[PDB]
């Protein structure tokens, strides 16, 4: 927030900012003649793609005025990239001139009423921006001035010539201490207490309320040996306070957090038990660390809060480290950005997070370079203990040997070193997948692929740092770029191969991209290319560039606790870590046993549940949350709101900042009626049997499949005890889970004589297989295969008045015909409800319970940390919309939202939280994703259903409304060739029905909800043409939004605005001007799409 | 109205915290003006 | 909801405590992502094989970077010479402030008051109190008269007094003296020096002379007239002759006392401050010496 | 006075609408009537705007799709006649 005055005296309120996309008009406007004198003929779209950092400053208005842009290689052809340090050692060997402080000056564009100003305050900027910058650096042509603008803050050191020119090139460089120089650190003096009150006053008052106001003058007075108080001072007036204690407490320190990687922050000895004879191992030593308690420093002085540490490991010179204990809540600052993020233990109840750093980190000697022959003992010393370490030494062996992988791709090796101890090593290769990468990766949304070459792309094989000199992964990053010529770095993560790295904190995960099923047979040599059609195994990806390797992230640190591994949870979950300029810290899902896609089940086995076509093992694995999302197995079974942690079945404990609860609903097992049948009394005067809960033990021979672990351990027990040959299977539920595991059991071998079917529709107007075509053929198909059918069976007993465990035989009380049968295996679909562990855990937390979780619209419960999402909840009775809960939308559109409110917390980039109005007090927001239902019912039938949002209705009362619309139907449901489409009054799509023998692009068919003209235009071959393909590409809905701001500006919505004459409309569309511009989009979507 | 087993719940409530240096307390107790009559005891 | 910012702070690693939390094994049996995977204990390297360098003075000569604040316009004035007389103990109660404090406050509240605004919020300028020669050819007794019609006559040392002086010139100098140490410097302080030192030389009261507060540096006493040697500072406030050294014990050498230079001059308590002080004080001793004055003339 | 303490807000969201109807003859009845009334002509403005503005929006990409299923249908047969002519020569 500087203040610029031009010469004439006018006053100008500018502030820097970060560089958008629309600002490569203004920077080629205030582009000069002499400008391209100075700097050569520059492509400014690539220099600020390959920028380590582009700086703007602007106006209040935002009008932009400055800019300037800073690499780490020379501006001219002076010196090579790698090689620029001996070159300019050559030209001034005084200068301590290396890649960890020195930077180049390419492009600088300023108004001339503000140039000098404007230079100053960018070159304060980035030496804000980055700390450790000390020299900044312009090449100029020996035969040219600088200017007036360029002279005032640069400095001449002499001529270097050309190396491809016959030309001397003046230089010149621009140092640190003229601009943001080191504040300088002392011995705090108890005068220094009336410079530092307002700082302190600016943050906190509880300080004056708790200790009163002659608290930092005696704690200043007070000093000694054990206890240093240090100021920084600008002009002799203090601007930071500092204090440090030599006393810690190693037995709390081991107790709670990990310290295996520095012995505990203690001095080696015989005595310790670093192994097992999780193992906590025994430090004897003495300690050689101290803590930080008192911290503060003025805002324009932030940026050197490095410049304390000096002096206070001056004054603590016999200990080695230094400590910050922090609450989860903080925000992380410029010291504590150098400083290295510590593990608590498993049974960690501290409330505060833990900050290590050691004295041998403030060495700015250290150097990289390519990998030699002699470092390999350096290697194995730092390697030996880490996992595949064979495979680390194995790739430098290779790099070392024949700097080749056997399949001939070229590879890199790279090395840190410090005091003649090699500290880092990095094993990369050249990237041969860069077609894949783009075409199933958003690696679009962080580079523009058109201006990186094929060699700039690097695979990055192995990576491992030392945790004490970890502040320098992104200096090693852009090092290994620069060095070896990479502009992309992409790595790959795969499901349990495994590997090791340190710097995926600093990488930035890639969302993958949806692909369509392409028909390849039909397509041929129309096809998309065998990069684009492949199908290898699932990875996910793992991004950094130049500029990532300057721009920094926001951390959080709170303690974000999700319970429930629903498809609401993996949905906010994914939102939550693919922001690209967040790095959380304490996100935890609370699962059963973990988020779904725990066992890799085969597709014959995956019919036993139905499918939301949410997500399924393949978006697991690309998407892969336990590279970003601590996961707790087990039950939950309490909440403690005031104490703010939540109890598990294990009796262990989870503290939270945040909870939010997505276990969705869970089949229940069915009370028995035990209701006798003796009098053969109807089933209308006995009382309803649909609240009880089973209370007894579970029978071994009941299943109510919830999850994959379920299913797999269903699988499993049927699989030992052979029940495909003699036992016979009764399966009691009427929803798509029922039918899909009557198919699966058919599929497995169980033959159709010994299953049983019992689906009872107590109450209630909901909608089952609400289409007549494919109920006939449901009912017919059920009735070829000749299972036994009963209808509104209530389950009397089990065991005939005996313990159902295991059941051996069971009762049906049926208004037609009630059955005794001999049921040996029992699966439960019949109703869905929150689990009776969880719901008395909100209980006696007192949490909202109306038949559901009452929430808001903001999602909050009754408590403020505490929020609820799926199908658990309802929304308040204020809203009086009683009949509309989550289960009626699309579970990931939930979560993303959910995400979507959370970001607001906790991103100073986007809008802080705000308070709902009565507008939305008064309703609940909508959701357009559209409910998917898709599964495999018998008869191998192939069903998906893809429907809008809305209060379950009957069909035939849809089409008896006058608004319903059209409806195109063809093949046969019996025939296994039945496709639906309902279209609506207004000519979109509202619901497709599908039912098909044979396995068809469901996930292509999603995005055919809503296509108006395209559906005015077999419905299978109807969808064969590409036409429907070019809809069902992803990159469509985001050329979309910009060529409706298109068609918005002078316009065809006036047309239409007073269209509320249809051939009127047509014949003025004909006639305006939008189809050029709407054509010059179609080669703009064209050079989209040569590549995918 | 405040009830007994709410001022017990109150009692149970709150977090455990401790000082902002014990050195610091050290010191202060220390040069207290009691801690000042018992050094004249010390004397 | 939620808070930000606390003040950064910590908690107490105590090493002497352990009871106040009670067992820390609540926790979960937890399954971590990998990068919290990958800050563990032998998924990073160890610290039992490391290395250390040995020297301390390698981070000195590396670096590049002096202190601005230590390297600033470097003077010779003593610390101890802006120090003000104190009625306070050095250990006072808990709650009160320290004398360390008091020094500093009664400091900065000297220097943040200009005497010169001082002067015409009394109503007074001092190039009129230093008295004039007569102009003969401009009658002096006219109509307008502001209080004397005749200008001031007698001086202002012969009217003022001496006793508000908090301390004697004697340990004056004595405050100037370095402790355990025989050197003594020059004390900062401001005088009613004429501008034009040298027409101040030759002819004290003329006319065309103007007579501002500017700093000196008290050097000396004497005590049978009783005066303070000045001589005028420049912006670095060192003190030298045509050799170099800062004057220290005035110049005096064992054969006689230093020959007179052209900037020294002999002024009195009424012409002299010293910067320990109070502006305040100074006020009052001189509007009631200017009040005395006036009712001595009177008489 | 726990009782009340433990679940004093489930009572609040339940009184949404209030059941007591004794003092609040006066009052309640007009806030139900005021309630029904606002929940009535929020779904009526707020519905019937925002449909149609979504008639807009849906027209507008109508449009767009229409002459995307040309753009398709041109690349694909483009490229079909690209190598038509490749094989010719």
């Amino acid at each position: 927030m500087s203040v610029l005055t031009s010469p004439r005296g006018k006053v100008e309120v500018v502030h820097c900012r970060r560089t958008e996309s629309q600002d490569v008009y203004c920077i080629k406007s205030l582009i000069r003649k002499f400008t391209c004198k100075l700097f050569g003929k520059l492509n400014i779209i690539y220099l600020l793609e390959k920028a380590n950092l582009a700086v703007t400053l602007c106006n209040d208005k935002e009008e932009i005025m400055a800019q300037a842009t800073f690499l780490d290689y020379p501006n001219w052809n002076v010196a090579k990239q790698d090689d620029w340090v001996s070159v300019f050692r050559e030209l001034d060997s005084d200068i301590p001139c290396t890649p960890l402080n020195t930077l180049f000056m390419h492009l600088f564009v300023a108004v001339d009423e503000y140039s000098v100003g404007c230079c100053k305050e960018i070159l304060r900027t980035v030496y804000k921006a980055v700390p450790e910058l000390h020299f900044i650096f312009l090449i100029v042509p020996s035969y040219m001035s600088l200017g007036s603008t360029l002279i005032t803050v640069f400095d001449q050191v002499g001529n270097i010539p050309c190396l491809t020119y016959e030309e001397d090139f003046a230089v010149h460089i621009c140092h640190r201490h003229s601009h943001y120089p080191q504040l300088h650190v002392r011995k705090a003096r108890v005068e220094d207490h009336d410079d530092l009150m307002p700082i302190f006053m600016r943050y906190d008052t509880i300080l004056k309320e708790t200790y009163g106001e002659y608290f930092l003058a005696e704690l200043i007075e007070a000093q000694d040996e054990e206890n240093h108080a240090v100021v920084c001072e600008v002009e002799g007036t203090a601007v930071g306070f500092m204090s440090v204690c030599s006393r810690v407490n190693m037995q709390l320190l081991h107790e709670c957090f990990d310290l295996g990687p520095f012995h505990g922050l203690c001095f080696p000895h015989p005595d310790d038990v670093l192994e097992s004879p999780h193992f906590r191992p025994i430090y004897r030593g003495a300690s050689a660390a101290f803590c930080i308690q008192l911290f503060c420093i003025d805002e324009k002085y932030e940026a050197r809060s490095l410049d304390f540490m000096n002096f206070v490991f001056s004054l603590f010179s016999d200990k080695n480290f230094c400590v910050i204990s922090l609450p989860h809540l903080t925000p992380e600052f410029f010291l504590i950005q150098n400083f290295v993020k510590m593990v608590p233990f498993n049974t960690c109840t501290l409330e505060q997070d833990l900050y290590v750093f050691h004295r041998a980190g403030l060495l700015k000697s250290i150097n990289i370079r390519f990998a030699t022959l002699l470092d390999t003992p350096g290697v194995e010393n730092l390697v030996s203990t880490l996992m595949l370490n064979k495979s680390i030494l194995e790739d430098l062996d290779r790099y070392n040997k024949a700097r080749k992988d056997p399949d001939g791709t070229l590879l890199q090796a790279f090395v840190a070193e410090v005091a003649e101890q090699i500290v880092g090593i990095a094993v990369i290769r050249n990237e041969m997948d860069i077609e894949y990468i783009r075409s199933h990766y958003n690696i679009e949304d962080f580079i523009y692929f058109s201006h990186h070459q094929r060699e700039e792309h690097g695979h990055m094989h192995h990576f491992a740092l030392n945790p004490i000199f970890r502040h320098y992964t992104k200096f090693f990053l852009k090092e290994i770029l620069r060095l070896g010529f990479k502009s992309c770095l992409y790595y790959r993560v795969y499901p349990k191969a495994h590997s090791l790295t340190s710097a995926l904190h600093y990488l930035v995960p890639v969302r993958p991209r949806r692909q369509i099923v392409y028909p390849l047979e039909k397509l041929g040599i129309n096809a998309p290319s065998k990069a684009v059609s492949k199908d290898p195994m699932s990875y996910a990806l793992n991004h950094t560039n130049r500029k990532l390797t300057l721009e920094p992230k926001i951390t959080v640190n709170a303690k974000i606790i999700v319970v429930g591994a629903s498809s609401v949870g993996i949905s906010f979950l994914e939102t939550l870590v693919f922001c690209s300029h967040m790095k959380f810290n304490n996100l935890t899902l609370i699962s059963t046993h973990g988020l779904p896609g725990k066992k890799l089940l085969d597709t014959e086995q995956r019919k036993f549940l139905a499918s939301d076509h949410c997500f399924n093992d393949k978006d697991y694995a690309l998407m892969s949350l336990c590279s970003w999302v601590n996961v707790v197995v087990g039950r939950m079974t309490g909440i403690d709101r005031a104490a703010k942690h939540v109890v598990l079945s294990t009796d262990e404990i989870v503290p939270y900042d945040h909870l939010i609860l997505c276990t969705g609903q869970q089949y229940q097992v069915p009370c028995p009626t035990e209701a006798d049948i003796s009098q053969h009394l109807t089933n209308r005067e006995v009382p309803n049997s649909s609240q009880r809960r089973y209370t007894g033990k579970v029978p071994c021979n009941h299943f109510t499949l919830n999850e994959e672990e379920d299913c797999f351990k269903a699988l499993i027990w049927i699989r030992n005890n052979s029940i495909t040959t003699e036992g016979n299977i009764i399966v009691y539920g009427n929803t798509i889970d029922t039918y899909t595991t009557v198919e699966t059991l058919l599929n497995l071998g169980v033959s159709g004589s010994r299953i049983h079917l019992v689906q009872p529709p107590p109450a209630s107007t909901i909608t089952c297989i609400n289409n007549y075509s494919v109920e006939s053929a449901v009912a017919d198909a059920l009735g070829a295969a000749g299972v036994t059918m009963y209808r509104d069976a209530i389950l009397a007993q089990w065991n005939d008045g005996l313990h159902p465990d295991p059941i051996y035989s069971a009762s049906f009380t049926t208004p037609t015909k009630p059955f005794r049968l001999q049921c040996s295996m029992f699966f439960s679909f019949c109703e869905k409800n929150v689990d009776y562990e969880t719901f008395k855990a909100l209980n006696d937390a007192c949490l909202v319970y109306d038949s559901r979780l009452v929430i808001d619209t903001n999602f909050h419960t009754n408590d403020i940390a505490i929020r609820a999402a799926g199908s658990l909840t309802k929304f308040s009775n204020r809203y009086y919309s009683n009949e509309w809960t989550h289960s009626n939308f699309s579970s990931k559109e939930i979560g993303f939202q959910l995400a979507a409110a959370m970001l607001h917390l906790f991103d100073p980039t986007l809008e802080p939280v705000t308070e709902p109005p009565a507008n939305l007090d008064r309703l609940i927001p909508m959701y357009k994703g559209a409910k998917i239902q898709g599964g495999i019912l018998p008869g191998s039938y192939h069903y998906l259903h893809i429907a809008k949002p809305a209060i379950p209705t009957p069909l035939e009362v849809q089409m008896a409304q006058p608004n319903y619309g059209l409806e195109l139907v063809t093949g046969s449901a019996k025939n296994g060739t039945y496709f639906r489409i309902h279209i609506n009054k207004y000519k979109m799509v509202e619901t497709i029905t599908c039912l098909s023998r044979e396995p068809f692009p469901a996930s292509n068919y999603i995005r055919l909800f809503g296509q108006h003209e395209q559906l005015l235009n077999d419905l299978y071959s109807y969808f064969t043409e590409p036409w429907c393909l070019a809809l069902f590409h992803d990159r469509f809905i985001d050329l979309r939004k910009e060529l409706r701001q298109i068609l918005a500006s002078k316009s065809i919505e006036q047309l239409a605005h007073q269209i509320e004459p249809r051939q009127y409309l047509k014949r003025v569309f004909e006639e305006s001007i939008y189809k050029t511009l709407v054509e010059r989009s179609t080669l703009d979507y064209l050079h989209y799409n040569r590549y995918h | 109205h405040i009830t007994k087993a709410q001022e017990k719940t109150r009692k149970r409530q709150q977090p455990i915290k401790l000082e902002p240096l014990p050195v610091l307390k050290v010191y202060q107790d220390h040069k207290q003006p009691e801690y000042i009559h018992e050094q004249n005891r010390f004397q | 909801p939620l808070m930000k910012q606390r003040g950064f702070y910590s908690d107490i690693l105590s090493p002497g405590t352990l009871d106040q939390l009670g067992e820390v094994c609540r926790g979960p049996r937890m399954s971590q992502n990998l990068l919290r995977q990958a800050d563990l204990d032998k998924f990073t390297p160890r610290v039992g094989s490391f290395e250390v360098p040995e020297d301390f003075q390698e981070r000195m000569e590396q670096q590049c970077i002096g202190s601005t604040t230590r390297l600033l316009a470097q003077t010779d004035f003593p610390l101890q010479a802006y120090e003000p007389k104190m009625q306070v103990p050095f250990q006072v109660l808990p709650g009160q402030h320290p004398r360390k404090i008091e020094i500093e406050r009664r400091k900065q509240q000297y220097l943040s008051l200009d005497i010169e605004q001082l002067l015409f919020s009394q109503g007074i300028d001092s190039n009129k109190l230093m008295p004039r020669h007569l102009d003969h050819q401009h009658p002096q007794t006219i109509e307008q008269g502001h209080d004397p019609i005749f200008p001031i006559y007698l001086p202002l040392k012969v009217f003022d007094n001496e006793d508000f002086d908090c301390r004697t010139p004697r340990e004056w100098i004595n405050m100037g003296l370095e402790p355990g140490s025989l050197d003594r410097k020059p004390v900062p302080g401001k005088a009613l020096l004429p501008t034009d030192d040298f027409l101040g030389h030759e002819d004290p009261k003329s006319q065309k002379l103007k007579y501002k507060w500017c700093e000196v540096g008290v050097l000396d006493y004497d005590e049978e007239k009783k005066l303070y040697l000045v001589h005028k500072t420049d912006e670095k406030g060192l003190v030298r002759d045509e050799m170099g050294r800062p004057i220290l014990n005035a110049g005096v050498t064992t054969e006689g006392r230093p020959p007179l230079q052209v900037c020294q001059y002999w002024v009195p308590r009424i012409q002299l401050l010293f910067c320990a002080e109070d502006p305040c004080m100074f006020a009052q001793r001189v509007v009631q010496a200017n009040a005395l004055r006036k009712n001595t003339e009177a008489l | 006075f726990e009782g009340k303490e433990k679940r004093l807000e489930l009572i609040q969201e339940l009184r949404t609408c209030h059941a007591l109807q004794e003092d609040e003859k006066l009052v309640k009845k007009a806030e139900k009537q005021v309630t029904l009334a606002l929940q009535r002509q929020r779904n009526l403005h707020e519905h019937k705007v925002s449909l149609v503005e979504n008639h807009l929006a849906g027209l507008e990409g109508r449009a767009l799709a229409d002459m995307f299923d040309f753009l398709s249908k041109e690349l694909v047969r483009l490229q079909e006649e690209r190598r038509i002519h490749a094989f010719v020569m």
